[PDB]
């Protein structure tokens, strides 16, 4: 009735591979290893496409055709799956099979989505707004603010117009944090995390 | 038994507060490091009941001290102007060699050394008792659990926060029986439950979604130990973190009142 947990026993034996999909056929199918990494494996997909649904115009419904590349590519280049996940997803679209189908109805989902994520789960007390620029977004950016209001009816993200030019990043993406809710400063366009 | 419900989105104020008036649930508990740039008093005079705090995101067990000693600066301010009925938290691993889980993971119980002085120095920080949730065990440190929350509150004067359908979880997935926390819950007043949904692939393995009405075997174990859970005090926090549908929540919260009534 219960399933085996096999070759393992705890989860710390499978903290390497919660993040791999191509590893994840080493550990018996009708064992508990397999279905725990299995629910970790959709713990990513379902954050990927769920929040940026056009994604799977690009890969079809089983998104298998950006999901395994570039699960695989994140394992490559070390990334941290941290709020800039969506972000990096976008920067792997760019050099992939797809990078001929992507548009502004692609590019601002994937930034609302960092943006969102970043201020929901930050947890730096001395920075309240973060603002994402793109090559692709010339004069704007995106700005994710972390609630300081139980009452606020406006979104969290929004999309700024600049009145003086900003200088587009090095890289497609760049950001920087702000302390409180103003934009009173440019310090310039900091790299992606990791 | 005083009945909770969690409040962790904005855009669920105006129901939270009909409950509160309907007198469904009798305090809230808060993802309160979700609100950490509110107005301390502003979420106060939002609930017209106590509150109690839940932390989700301190990472405690793995964040760089200043940033852990800022948020936890921050949090006793809240603290002194809500007067929280308890504060709560985590034993939950985030990261591997630098790489977010999504899906969070079970801590090895072998590392209790590592645990214990984590959480003695958040504790610290926190400046009042810290209770600590058990965790919807998939592989068999479920086994492991009870007996390291037990040494765990020993040695660091911890509360443990118990939550029932987690370890309904733990239970179904292992084999590991609720019994064996019996211990914890005649000594803890504090308490959680939800509902759990499955494994997309396999219905026999049980995630903590909290996303549905209480399975049955959640409700028999409240019911058959109701005696052990209830106590001078006691609380018990329903948690409905998807599909927070009004009148879904009402049946849930009702059938805790039918299993632990007021006199
Ligand atoms: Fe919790
Ligand atoms: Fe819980
Ligand atoms: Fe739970």
């Amino acid at each position: 009735s219960l399933l085996p947990t096999a070759p393992v026993r705890i989860d710390a034996d499978l903290y390497d591979d919660l993040a791999n999909p191509a590893r994840q056929s080493l550990y018996p199918r009708d064992s508990r290893g397999f279905i725990r990494i299995d629910i970790s494996l959709r713990a990513y997909w379902h954050t990927l496409f769920d929040t940026c649904p056009r994604l799977l115009e690009l890969s079809g419904p089983s998104g298998g055709a950006i999901f395994l590349p570039f699960m695989a590519w994140a394992r490559e280049n070390n990334l941290a799956f941290d709020w800039s996940f969506f972000l990096w997803v976008y920067v792997w679209l760019q050099q992939s099979e797809f990078r001929e189908r992507l548009d502004e109805d692609q590019l601002l989902p994937v930034m609302t989505a960092s943006a969102t994520r970043w201020l929901m789960i930050d947890r730096d007390i001395d920075a309240c707004q973060i603002v994402l620029g793109s090559r692709s977004l010339a004069g704007a950016a995106v700005v994710g603010a972390k609630i300081d209001s139980i009452h606020c009816r406006l979104e969290q993200v929004q999309q700024v117009a600049f009145a003086a030019p900003l200088p587009l990043p090095d890289g497609e993406f760049g950001y920087f944090l702000t302390p409180g809710f103003e934009i009173d400063h440019f310090p310039g366009w900091r790299p992606l995390p990791r | 038994m005083q009945i909770g419900f969690n409040f962790t989105l904005t855009g669920t104020l105006d129901m939270v507060q009909q409950m509160i008036k309907e007198r469904k649930i009798d305090y809230v508990e808060m993802l309160i490091d979700n609100f950490v740039h509110l107005p301390p008093e502003q979420i106060a005079d939002s609930f017209d009941c106590p509150v109690a705090f839940h932390i989700m995101l301190s990472k405690y067990l793995e964040r760089d001290r200043e940033a852990l000693a800022a948020l936890g600066k921050r949090l006793r301010r809240f603290i002194d102007v809500m007067r929280p009925v308890y504060v709560s938290d985590h034993i939950l691993y985030f990261t591997h060699n630098g790489r977010s889980l999504f899906h969070l993971g079970e801590i090895d119980y072998g590392e209790y050394d590592h645990v214990r002085s984590k959480v003695e120095q958040w504790q610290d920080m926190l400046g009042t008792r810290l209770y600590l949730e058990n965790y919807p065990s998939i592989m068999d440190g479920a086994w492991d659990a009870p007996s390291f929350y037990e040494r765990l509150s020993r040695e660091t004067g911890v509360g443990v926060l118990f939550d029932a359908s987690n370890a309904i979880c733990a239970q179904n997935n292992t084999g590991a029986p609720v019994e064996l926390w019996k211990k914890i819950i005649e000594t803890t007043r504090h308490f959680h439950v939800a509902g759990y949904g499955t494994a997309f692939i396999e219905p026999r393995v049980k995630a903590d979604t909290h996303d549905r009405e209480m399975a049955e075997d959640t409700l028999d174990f409240l019911s058959r130990m109701r005696t052990s859970f209830d106590k001078p005090g006691a609380t018990i926090t329903y948690e409905r973190d998807f599909d927070i549908d009004y009148e879904s929540i009402s049946v849930d919260l009702k059938r805790l009142r039918d299993i632990f009534p007021c006199v």
